[PDB]
């Protein structure tokens, strides 16, 4: 059962370099038909092919990143990596684990690239990692007798981007909407989640989000 | 090398529609499409000219002809709203994508948004900060102008907006974002979140109580 | 500035034998040992040249077409040969001078329900010259009462399909075949080593 699961940074300095790990679970990295390839996408635009690699070393790479590109494969730990030097702001983007289904020699996409990673998010700038302050969203006096009520969590002031936001350390998922982020002029972001709850049930069950930063190691947990 | 694609194309439902792909190297090089909903990996439709994966629906179609490869999708559902992307490959074998072309599904339902005001916490005023947010779901189509009102006077300072986003089902979303200081948040009786959709503005409005 | 001998062998689209690809190759220095390397991959004959010397050689033109065929079909892709192939689809002279490189390509161009996309000719008026190309698709006349144009009785395209499964027996089964063809005319040389 062939998956693929990108590990790596989310915040990078210009000028660094981008260090990123493929792991292939359901079936063996050196099958004779896989070509594990990177695919990025800038946020906003679309898809790039950076380059392949076959289980013993053979590397496909694109020619616009040729001069900073370098790939590897783990036939032990059954896993495949991209190197990426001197990063600059063009190089912010989603980041694609994917495999090209092709055939030897040198057939590296021949029937297509037809299973993905679900990429990682990957963000060059030079400002500092930063945890989100979060306020509770009280609900409101709403009068339908039955009818509902909605609370929520805004989480406030963070960096880089993403944030998850779960209800009630995952127990509460029905009716859960979190928003997408706002980018602020100061380079931050903030977001909010809101759940939609029985207010009869208001009193009674206690609501706890649960905000998870992690390229800051932050948990908080608030109400 | 290039593989060019219609920005946008455009399609009642039920109806067929078609994005079409050219490059100069298509004569040496098959076509494949991939499908890409928001925020979500893309997914291969079409590999070499025509040839469907097993799970894709009979109305993806692949057709080739000289420097020009089409996607046909027959009979166009609401799920089908994507993104699509051509790929093949330059002279060398270099794989190379389209720029990819947004599938407006048209004469979607009209659906009014959906509005939600938050007055700042107690526990943020005490920070000395004041932070009004309102949310805004479930509007189609997705354009939204937001407008903030200190009482019944228009407010420029400190809003932010999102953009709309295409939601989780085919409808949109988006929030705005009102800073003040937490002697503005006291000093005024309201404040307002009025969200203007095509003809409809529905309001939403706070008032410091307690 | 390197001669495109990647664009011919890493295509993945293949011309169907009846209307062969041709590229001319000219104005570049070509070396034959990004193909010599790969040899596990291909079958291999030459005419008229040595593989090892190739190298050396200098030529006013090269010339590389393409093309699938069945496998027990390669065999006619040499001088002097006869049947459907050699005699309606693409034909060598006696005289060649390059070499014939094949390689099988199941996994490629079979597909379980069949692959019907390459074609051959089957019916001419006469065996092709060669390097001739025949891409008509007009009724071939059988028979003496003139078809109008209208396939029927006595009357046939002159094209037919393969059909590609994985399962038939190699030599049934689709190969790819690039034909390298050297060429020293009177004229200034322009491909080297
Ligand atoms: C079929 O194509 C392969 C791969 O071609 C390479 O990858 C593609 C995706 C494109 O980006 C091409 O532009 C690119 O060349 C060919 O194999 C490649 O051959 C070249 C030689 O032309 C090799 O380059 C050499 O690399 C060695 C060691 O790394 C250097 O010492 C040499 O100076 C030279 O740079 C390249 O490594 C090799 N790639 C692989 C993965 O083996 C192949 O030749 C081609 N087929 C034919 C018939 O040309």
């Amino acid at each position: 059962q062939l998956q693929l699961q990108e590990s790596g940074p989310g915040l990078v300095k210009p000028s660094e370099t981008l260090s990123l790990t493929c792991t292939v679970s359901g079936a063996s990295i050196t099958s004779s038909d896989s070509y594990w390839g990177w695919i990025r996408q800038p946020p906003g635009k679309g898809l790039e092919w950076i380059g392949s690699i076959y289980y013993t070393g053979s590397a496909y790479k694109s020619p616009p990143l040729k001069s900073r590109v370098t790939m590897s494969v783990d036939t032990s730990k059954n896993q495949f990596s991209l190197k990426v030097t001197s990063l600059t702001a063009a190089d912010t983007a989603v980041y694609y684990c994917a495999r090209g289904r092709g055939s030897p020699p040198h057939y590296y996409f021949y029937f297509g690239l037809d299973v993905w990673g679900q990429g990682t998010t990957v963000s060059v700038s030079l400002a500092s990692t930063k945890g989100p302050s979060v306020f509770p969203l009280a609900p409101s006096s709403k009068s339908t007798s039955g009818g509902t009520a909605a609370l929520g969590c805004l989480v406030k002031d963070y960096f880089p981007e993403p944030v998850t936001v779960s209800w009630n350390s995952g127990a509460l998922t029905s009716g859960v909407h979190t928003f997408p982020a706002v980018l602020q002029s100061s380079g931050l972001y903030s977001l909010s989640s809101v759940v939609t709850v029985p207010s009869s049930s208001l009193g009674t069950q206690t609501y706890i989000c649960n905000v998870n930063h992690k390229p800051s190691n932050t948990k908080v947990d608030k109400k | 090398y290039e593989l060019t694609q219609p920005p946008s194309v455009s399609v009642s439902p039920g109806q067929t529609a078609t994005i079409t792909c050219s490059g100069t190297a298509l004569p040496n090089h098959y076509a494949y499409w991939y499908q890409q909903k928001p925020g979500q990996a893309p997914v291969l439709v079409i590999y070499t000219d025509n040839e469907r994966p097993s799970g894709i629906p009979e109305r993806f179609s692949g057709s080739t002809s000289g420097t020009t490869v089409t996607l046909t999708i027959s009979g166009v559902q609401a799920e089908d709203e994507a993104d699509y992307y051509c790929q093949s490959a330059d002279s060398n074998a270099n794989v190379v994508f389209g720029g990819g072309t947004k599938l407006t599904v048209l004469g979607q339902p009209k659906a009014a948004p959906s509005v939600t005001l938050f007055p700042p916490s107690s526990e943020e005023l005490q920070a000395n900060k004041a932070t009004l947010v309102c949310l805004i779901s479930d509007f189609y189509p997705g354009a939204v102008t937001v407008a903030w009102k200190a009482d019944s006077s228009p407010v420029k300072a400190g809003v932010e907006t999102t953009t709309p986003s295409k939601q989780s089902n085919n409808k949109y979303a988006a929030s705005s974002y009102l800073s003040l200081t937490p002697e503005q948040w006291k000093s005024h009786r309201s404040y307002s979140c009025q969200v203007t959709h095509e003809g409809s503005t529905v309001e939403k409005t706070v008032a410091p109580t307690e | 500035n390197l001669c495109p001998f990647d664009e011919v062998f890493n295509a993945t689209r293949f011309a169907s034998v009846y209307a062969w690809n041709r590229k001319r190759i000219s104005n570049c220095v070509a070396d034959y040992s990004v193909l010599y390397n790969l040899a596990p991959f291909f079958t291999f004959k030459c005419y008229g040249v040595s593989p090892t010397k190739l190298n050396d050689l200098c030529f006013t033109n090269v010339y590389a077409d393409s093309f699938v065929i069945r496998g027990d079909e390669v065999r006619q892709i040499a001088p002097g040969q006869t049947g459907n192939i050699a005699d309606y689809n693409y034909k060598l002279p006696d005289d060649f001078t390059g070499c014939v490189i094949a390689w099988n390509s199941n996994k490629l161009d079979s597909k379980v329900s069949g692959n019907y996309n390459y074609l051959y000719r089957l019916f001419r008026k006469s065996n092709l010259k060669p390097f001739e190309r025949d891409i008509s698709t007009e009724i071939y006349q059988a028979g003496n009462k003139p078809c109008n144009g209208v396939a029927g009785f006595n009357c046939y395209f002159p094209l037919r399909s393969y059909s590609f499964r994985p399962t038939y027996g190699v030599g049934h089964q689709p190969y790819r075949v690039v034909v390298l063809s050297f060429e020293l005319l009177h004229p200034a040389a322009t491909v080297c080593g």
